[PDB]
RNA sequence: CGUAAAGCGCACGCAGGCGGUUUGUUAAGUCAGAUGUGAAAUCCCCGGGCUCAACCUGGGAACUGCAUCUGAUACUGGCAAGCUUGAGUCUCGUAGAGGGGGGUAGAAUUCCAGGUGUAGCGGUGAAAUGCGUAGAGAUCUGGAGGAAUACCGGUGGCGAAGGCGGCCCCCUGGACGAAGACUGACGCUCAGGUGCGAAAGCGUGGGGAGCAAACAGGAUUAGAUACCCUGGUAGUCCACGCCGUAAACGAUGUCGACUUGGAGGUUGUGCCCUUGAGGCGUGGCUUCCGGAGCUAACGCGUUAAGUCGACCGCCUGGGGAGUA
């Protein structure tokens, strides 16, 4: 899916640490990460409806994640959607 | 009392999960009982048949596999106690009424052959009819002079005596029976796992039984 | 997912009490082993436990009377999606009195019959017979 | 609500419904008591009076409700802090016709050109139409083009369903396993809505070998607008858009827990290891037979149509009619 160097950068820079995978904003990075870069797949594969379904799921899972994080942490929820450039 | 022998077991693949608390583990893939409860279980019953027994009452045996069709007669000469040592009719009990006119029948057939009144030139009086003998006794040889239902059944075998287990069922009469892994529980009041099918485990038991009730019958 | 783990906790006895097992095991929870404990002084089973502390698992040491089940039938009368609240005069009783339903009052989980002597109603648990 | 009427073709999801576990707090729901109110009559209970009754009438109960006040805190809800077993992320691997784009290979049908060669070929129950002395069929050589991928191949695999088979490359989705770490209820379901959705069909532009609606002829038949035969257009193929229907079937909605077994397939993994085309374990998916139970029966049976929970869809005699 993601290159691990890739996906190794994004934990340690939205992570406390290179060991902290499960947070909520790692796992919105890592899904906004693979979002954006579907978005060249499918601007040539338009008709690849199998692996569009997979990119719903991603935009589907960040929503409930996103929204969690609003419930739990307002002030946190809003730095991470300004450092993402996202919800518009 | 606890020897070698009898713990063997059938494959594991034909074992009935009803016996699952009776085994004691599945040694070579094939499972063996646990001595240890067979006993407790075993050594009651005799204590039980001993009882009927000393009550006078009538003790039926029933083994239909060849590998015990001869040990069940042998036991029945031990001691005066009745026996099937081949297949069971369907309703030996059920409808023992309806099979009682047969057991006349070999009385009479019986009788004819003991007077020599048998002996005529013809071949159908003197060859068909007495061949009836040969095969009424081998069914009913040994329930010929029981004279009414039997007050307690052992059965060597739990599943192909089934149709014997039901009837005893039926009828209320207590069931003992030596149930072997495969076979199937909850059918019979007494509960003695073991072998089934071996010589030396199908021989003590009966010969263990054959015993009782002579004490018992004193 | 599992919404209601109090019908879990009615439907392992229920299942365990059919399949002649000797006991049930299930996670803990402090209001079920306030339903277990009404059980065990009603006589309907035998006795429980509470194993382990982070994850906490309750067993319950089913009883058999001559051979079958003592719990003749179990139900939940309170669901998430109905909930069942009865005054002081509109405890239920079951199979005329000869079973009870647990129900939860203010002062703690009990029998109906307990509920009726203190004069509290409250939820409508379930009935056991 | 498998087969009798009844599970949307399948998914994602807002509103809504529901929601693991621990402490504290709130006391809305809930529960206890009291107060006010709930007209009288009527119903009901115990009495009274018309000679009895109907009828009349005293008192009580009831009016299951609403509102306040005072308490209770188990449960649900609000609030705060938690927790790791639900869910999810990360690390290392494995299998697969999962999807999209491009390239390429072999067998073969048809067609075209030529060589050899001569009277049949083709087809059927039989026959004819048809093709052939203008040289067919057969046979060899060369070229052109289209479509589908023999063997492998398997109640085998993958996918939400529809569905997906030569080989190679590029882009890409999901599942599963091993231990370890991390987030700490972030979950389940889903009206409306949105997306996907066999084949046929439609629009535009290409392609068109084979097959083949319609159509034509020859047979069959009392007739044959058919079955059979010889031909043959759309279509079947590609690009894009539309259509949104199937016995879209497991005639069985999704999610979670629980409940005897046996024999296989497939794909990970741990362990014993010299007495290997071995021995004992642990996961995912999947086929068959069967126990209790369930079912009108047939049958289903740990992949339930068993025992339960959450939510949604749908049914209410047949025809008229899934029609106006
Ligand atoms: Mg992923
Ligand atoms: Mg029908
Ligand atoms: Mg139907
Ligand atoms: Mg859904
Ligand atoms: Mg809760
Ligand atoms: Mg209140
Ligand atoms: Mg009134
Ligand atoms: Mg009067
Ligand atoms: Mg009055
Ligand atoms: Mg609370
Ligand atoms: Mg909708
Ligand atoms: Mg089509
Ligand atoms: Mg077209
Ligand atoms: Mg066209
Ligand atoms: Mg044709
Ligand atoms: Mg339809
Ligand atoms: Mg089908
Ligand atoms: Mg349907
Ligand atoms: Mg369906
Ligand atoms: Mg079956
Ligand atoms: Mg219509
Ligand atoms: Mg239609």
């Amino acid at each position: 899916s993601l290159s691990t160097e890739a996906t190794a950068k994004i934990v340690s820079e939205f992570g406390r640490d290179a060991n902290d995978t499960g947070s909520t904003e790692v796992q919105v990075a890592l899904l906004t990460a693979q979002i954006n870069h579907l978005q060249g797949h499918f601007a040539e594969h338009k008709k690849d409806h199998h692996s569009r379904r997979g990119l719903l799921r991603m935009v589907s899972q960040r929503r409930k994640l996103l929204d969690y994080l609003k419930r739990k942490d307002v002030a946190r929820y809003t730095q991470l959607i300004e450092r993402l450039g996202l919800r518009r | 009392m606890l020897k070698a022998g009898v713990h063997f077991g059938h494959q594991t693949r034909y074992w009935n999960p009803k016996m699952k608390p009776f085994i004691f583990g599945a040694r070579n893939k094939v499972h063996i009982i646990n001595l240890e409860k067979t006993v407790p279980m075993f050594n009651e019953a005799l204590a039980e048949l001993n009882k009927i027994a000393s009550r006078k009452g009538k003790i039926l045996f029933v083994g239909t596999k060849r590998a015990a069709s001869e040990a069940v007669k042998d036991a029945a000469l031990s001691c005066d106690q009745f026996f099937v040592n081949h297949r069971w009719l369907g309703g030996m009990l059920t409808n023992w009424k309806t099979v009682r006119q047969s057991i006349k029948r070999l009385k009479d057939l019986e009788t004819q052959s003991q007077d020599g009144t048998f002996d005529k030139l013809t071949k159908k009086e003197a060859l068909m009819r007495t061949r009836e003998l040969e095969k009424l006794e081998n069914s009913l040889g040994g329930i010929k002079d029981m004279g009414g239902l039997p007050d307690a059944l052992f059965v060597i075998d739990a599943d192909h005596e089934h149709i014997a287990i039901k009837e005893a069922n039926n009828l209320g009469i207590p069931v003992f029976a030596i149930v072997d892994t495969n076979s199937d529980p909850d059918g019979v009041d007494f509960v003695i796992p073991g072998n089934d099918d071996a010589i030396r485990a199908v021989t003590l038991y009966l010969g263990a039984v054959a015993a009782t009730v002579r004490e018992g019958r004193s | 997912s599992m919404q209601d783990p109090i019908a879990d906790m009615l439907t392992r006895i229920r299942n365990g009490q059919a399949a002649n097992k000797a006991a049930v095991t299930m996670p803990s929870s402090k209001l079920k082993v306030a339903i277990a404990n009404v059980l065990k002084e009603e006589g309907f089973i035998e006795d429980f436990k509470v194993e382990g502390d982070t994850k906490p698992e309750l067993e319950l040491t089913l009883k058999y009377f001559q051979g079958k089940a003592v719990v003749e039938s179990i139900q939940r009368v309170s669901r998430p999606g109905l909930r069942i609240y009865k005054r002081k005069d509109e405890l239920p009783k079951v199979m005329a009195g000869l079973g009870i339903a647990v129900v939860s009052t203010s002062k703690g989980v009990m029998t109906d019959r307990a509920a009726r002597q203190a004069g509290l109603g409250g939820e409508i648990i379930c009935y056991v017979a």
